[PDB]
């Protein structure tokens, strides 16, 4: 399928993955074009955090499916 | 023309254009209830022309649960006469002024943007004909208990000049190409993070002089280090070098009416996990204007039959709408539970709101951000208790008192509960301020036994009054908390603060010893940095209370929660670093302005008060000697010779004296090290590739002569003689002229680039004045402050950066933007601080009444430039396992540390009492920082430890021995289980 990874930034990067993946590939996909490890990114779908170990189909992501890169922030 | 010293933390986030479009732009505010005077109070604090305040009812009851500016004498009052001297104070520059009634067509000429709070829908859509007719701004933001929504009308043509509230990207060109669309190929281990559409400028490309200087040109991404440019067939041919600089274009967006989106909605959601909810709110917020038609009221809190008339009428209004927007779906219960939080008006969800839409009027009269098109709808639906079965006929009926807005959605059961809180607030900040405002509205601390704890170690200053309102300009120079509490205690008597000046720590730990988490039941964060949120965290895993962490940066914003035995903390997950300059891009190849920033401010610690310091501990502390020769290689010669330098070579005794080190140090720093790095670097040496080692990342440096009359040359003189000067304490003179004059009579020494240690460390220890030689002498070291133009802190940085920059052909900054980096200051503004805060009392109305399911909580994450809203449930703290026992980390093993004799617990007991109790051959053990035993120990270390007690062997080896404040302590284990292989397990409290 086809899903979408929105950044804080209104960065939307158009991936090519299949339901048979895991959360845990889909992290690895995000450094090959941004370069962010996994452990500093947060994904958020449909009001959950994508955790690894999971899969895509855990999380029932569909096809057009739109994923969110968020970040915790400092000041205060 | 605007003042930099108030608006600091917010030209950052706006900048000096858009601010100046503030300038010139009248607001009107219509309906002061909480949500009107949230809005109204974000506006004041940006910057605007001018507030107009508007009201036809009388302060009722029923207001006061979230209007912070509704005293409780001031009921029955018109709610724009009484809270106009209120806002008008927080903005010395913003003359605010109300209105008593008529809102006619001759009055809203005078106004750009105009804001609709609590007006019904048909009075709302004749101001919408009107407004959107003739040009005027449109903002319409309602909240009804948990709900709320707000809209958005700029006109059928805005324009644009940021869409996404980032700053331009950048980077270097390694190969363009001749090609009808040309190639254009980035360096290598930088990747250019454009998107397709985006518009660049070249600039610095040698070769084709055509490409420099040009207009935004269309770009397709090709990969991440290529992208595709404009025509270059007619180009001349590339050579080497380049830069590429990403610009933002203005764009143009179109709104409909108000009466035309409201038949033709657009949606922007706030909640992934509720993305079919804003089409059904859409109907029941009409029908709640409808409802005030047929009943004349808001629908009864709660109630059976008031719900089912939202749901006779939601269903008329779904079938007298387009087919397009007719829902072939109606959710029952969504509208029932919008009925019965209908009348309710509470202080977080108007503060959520009321920052968005205060935002939203930034972006109107500004164009700096890309507004809601065109509706937002907001619910904290999961606020409510977890299927408990409350009635209406004892807790949410009014009783007259300041908290019916909020009684009416909760209970009263629920407000006594937060009267009878006890939280711990760290920070007086942006957030601090929101959250005590917040606490009063909500009640919580406001009883008999409730109390809230503030504590904070900054004083006012001027740029805090920009987002911080519970601050006035004559508050400077006071204490945070101390201030905070008073502006506190005049929104609600009841409530109960206690002001603490102490800075959160491992040092004020006895100040807040256990038993002061124990009566706690939660704690606020509200922070600037990360070292006191993990602080933070971790001492609410080890007495188990709740944290509410919040944090902001420009228009961001996120909010997690960590409920105790239940979510991950937050020290289990992990953030990205922060930008960190390689030392040798930073002090030999600079590329950026930053690189050059940086080095400006550690040339101002290194050269004012490092020095100092060390003089000041060689003059002091007798020991001085022996601990540098302790430490290090080419350590102890550096700071050595430093003492050599400001105690008899460089020691100045007059003010001619400092200016001549002054014009010394400049030769040195801006000359004498550029030809020497230009002796061991050529201006045309190859690498090791055979490619010249001038470029990329490497600029070609080009020694800088000293010219007197030049005035950048003259402003880091008198920054640089008078900063030297008070180092040594002496008086510094400010006449340029003069020193000029003086500057035409230095000499400066010749200079030729050049291509056992411990002898030369050898003499100069024996070369050093004796502190008896010289008795009184001693220096000042030099605190680095940014928001103080007149310590020549500023203009030395950028006097020093700039000179650099000019060095490396870098294109210098302002002290405007020197000051965003150098000084490292965040970019702060009132409406996202106002808009989390409101989020994380959300949770806190959840914790108070002690949710267990993951499904209630909700992590925020904000971003108002785009504008993005969303939420996440917590983690479940991760669980692992040992064998038959599995743990979470909230889990501790217990251990008593004093036995049925009045002795100690010896090691020895310790190992055999995990061996035979809990199954755990425990090789590891260690206190914090120290180890205590291993399997790996030395025999004789072993020997000298298995019969001494626990607290003797953490005092033997940490050097310190444990204080008499120490009631119990933490021990790490890494230890084997009943499996066979290595393990890890919970931490041990080792109770004395
Ligand atoms: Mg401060
Ligand atoms: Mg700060």
């Amino acid at each position: 399928m086809q899903i979408f990874v929105k950044t804080l930034t209104g960065k939307t990067i158009t991936l090519e993955v299949e339901p048979s993946d895991t959360i845990e590939n889909v992290k690895a996909k995000i450094q090959d074009k941004e370069g962010i490890p996994p452990d500093q990114q947060r994904l958020i779908f449909a009001g959950k955090q994508l955790e690894d170990g999971r899969t895509l189909s855990d999380y029932n992501i569909q096809k057009e499916s739109t994923l969110h890169l968020v970040l915790r922030l400092r000041g205060g | 023309d605007i003042d930099e010293g108030l608006y600091s933390r917010q030209l950052y986030v706006l900048g000096h254009e858009a601010m100046k479009r503030l300038q010139t732009s009248s607001v009107l505010v219509s309906g002061l209830r909480g949500l009107g005077v949230e809005i109204a109070k974000n506006i004041i604090l940006g910057g605007v022309k001018a507030v107009t305040l508007h009201d036809q009812g009388t302060a009722q009851w029923a207001d006061l649960s979230s209007q912070f500016y509704l005293r409780e004498e001031d009921i029955g009052k018109n709610r724009a006469e009484v809270s106009q001297p209120r806002l008008a104070e927080l903005n010395s520059y913003v003359p605010v002024t109300a209105y008593t009634g008529p809102l006619v067509e001759d009055f809203l000429s005078g106004f750009q943007v105009v804001v609709l709070t609590n007006t019904p829908l048909e009075d709302q859509l004749r101001v919408g004909e009107f407004c959107h007719n003739r040009g005027i701004k449109l903002v319409v933001a309602d909240t009804r208990g948990l709900f709320g929504q707000l809209f958005c009308d700029f006109g059928e043509e805005m324009i644009l000049t940021d869409s996404n509230g980032e700053q331009p990207l950048s980077a270097m060109v390694s190969m363009v190409t001749k090609d009808n669309p040309g190639v254009v190929t980035c360096l290598d281990e930088a990747r250019h993070g454009f998107e397709s559409g985006d518009f660049v400028s070249f600039s610095e490309v040698q070769g084709m002089v055509e490409l420099n200087g040009n207009q935004p040109m269309e770009i397709k991404v090709l990969g991440p280090y290529t992208f595709s440019i404009c025509d270059t067939s007619n180009f001349s041919d590339y050579i080497r070098g380049g830069i590429v600089s990403q610009v933002k274009v203005p764009k143009k967006i179109s709104f409909k009416s108000l009466v035309a989106s409201l038949a033709e909605p657009d949606f922007v959601v706030t909640d992934f996990a509720k993305f079919s909810r804003p089409a059904q709110l859409h109907i029941g917020f009409q029908a709640l204007h409808q409802f005030c038609a047929q009943h004349g009221r808001p629908p009864r809190p709660r109630n059976e039959e008031d719900a089912a008339e939202l749901v006779a009428l939601a269903q008329a209004v779904n079938a007298r709408a387009l087919p397009a927007v007719q829902q072939n779906n109606l959710d029952e219960d969504l509208i029932r539970k919008l009925a019965y939080v209908a009348a309710g008006d509470l202080a977080p969800i108007n503060a959520f709101i009321g920052g968005l839409a205060a935002q939203e009027v930034m972006k109107a009269c500004s164009g700096k951000f890309m507004p809601i098109m065109q509706w937002l709808y907001f619910d904290a639906l999961e606020c409510l208790p977890e299927d408990k079965e409350v009635l209406t006929e004892d807790k949410c009926l009014q009783r007259q008192n300041r908290y019916d807005g909020q009684v009416a959605v909760f209970g009263s059961d629920l407000q006594e509960k937060l009267g009878k809180q006890k939280y711990f607030l760290v920070g007086a900040g942006a957030i601090g301020c929101e959250l005590l405002k917040n606490f009063a509205m909500i009640g919580l601390g406001c009883g008999e036994g409730g109390e809230i704890i503030v504590t904070d170690m900054d004083t006012i200053e001027k740029s805090n009054l920009n987002r911080q309102f519970l601050f006035r300009p004559w508050d400077v120079t006071k204490l945070k908390s101390d201030t905070a509490a008073a502006a506190v205690r005049q929104m609600n008597p009841h409530i109960r603060v206690t002001s603490h000046q102490n800075r959160v720590g491992p040092d004020t730990e006895r100040i807040y010893d256990d038993d002061f988490f124990q009566n706690l039941d939660g704690v606020a964060n509200a922070l600037d940095n990360v070292d006191a949120r993990m602080y933070m965290d971790r001492r609410c895993v080890y007495y188990r209370k709740p944290l509410l962490e919040s944090g902001t940066l420009g228009t961001k914003g996120n909010v997690q929660v960590v409920i105790p035995f239940l979510t991950e903390s937050y020290s289990s997950s992990q953030d990205p670093p922060e930008k960190s300059i390689p030392i040798a891009t930073l002090k030999n190849f600079p590329n950026a302005i930053e690189h050059t920033l940086q080095w400006a401010r550690d040339e101002f610690e290194g050269l004012f008060k490092q020095p100092a310091e060390n003089v000041n501990q060689y003059l002091t502390d007798p020991k001085f000697v022996e601990r540098t020769l302790r430490l290090a290689g080419t350590q102890p010669l550096e700071v050595l010779e430093a003492v050599q330098r400001s105690l008899v070579l460089q020691r100045p005794q007059t003010w001619a004296d400092c200016v001549t080190w002054a014009c010394h140090h400049w030769h040195t720093q801006y000359s004498n090290n550029i030809r020497q790095l230009l002796h061991n670097f050529p201006p045309d040496q190859l690498t090791s590739s055979g490619a010249p080692f001038w470029s990329g990342p490497k600029r070609c440096p080009h020694p800088l002569t000293f010219d007197v009359n030049n005035p950048l040359h003259l402003d880091y003189v008198m920054a640089a003689a008078n900063l030297f000067a008070q180092t040594y304490g002496l008086t510094g003179s400010q006449d340029r002229a003069a020193v000029a004059t003086f500057l035409q009579s230095v000499q400066v020494p010749e200079f030729t680039p050049k291509s056992v240690d411990d002898s030369r460390l050898e003499e100069l220890k024996a070369t050093l004045p004796s502190p008896d030689k010289l008795p009184g002498f001693k220096m000042y070291p030099i605190d680095f402050e940014k928001d103080d133009d007149s310590n020549f802190h500023m203009d030395f940085i950028v006097a020093a950066s700039n000179l650099r920059a000019e060095n490396y052909d870098i294109p210098s900054a302002d002290r405007h933007k020197s000051k965003l980096i150098a000084g490292k200051i965040i970019p702060a503004i009132a409406t996202t601080t106002a808009a989390v805060v409101g989020l994380v009392c959300l949770e806190l109305y959840k914790v108070v009444q002690g949710h267990r399911q993951l499904d209630s909580y909700k992590n925020g994450f904000l971003n108002l430039a785009l504008p993005f809203f969303g939420f996440s449930e917590p983690l479940a703290a991760p669980r692992h396992q040992y064998y038959n026992q599995e743990w979470t980390l909230w889990d501790r093993f217990e251990v008593q540390g004093l036995q049925p004799n009045g002795e100690e617990m010896t090691l020895k007991q310790f190992l055999d009492y995990f061996k035979t109790e809990h199954k755990l051959e425990i090789t590891m053990l260690s206190q914090g920082v120290s180890m205590l035993y291993s399997f790996f120990m030395p025999a004789a270390k072993l020997k000298e430890r298995l019969d001494q007690p626990m607290t003797e062997i953490v005092s033997r080896v940490s050097k310190r021995k444990l204080g008499r404040h120490v009631r119990a302590l933490v021990l790490e284990l890494c230890c084997n289980d009943e499996s066979g292989e290595d393990v890890e397990v919970p931490y041990v409290r080792y109770t004395i």
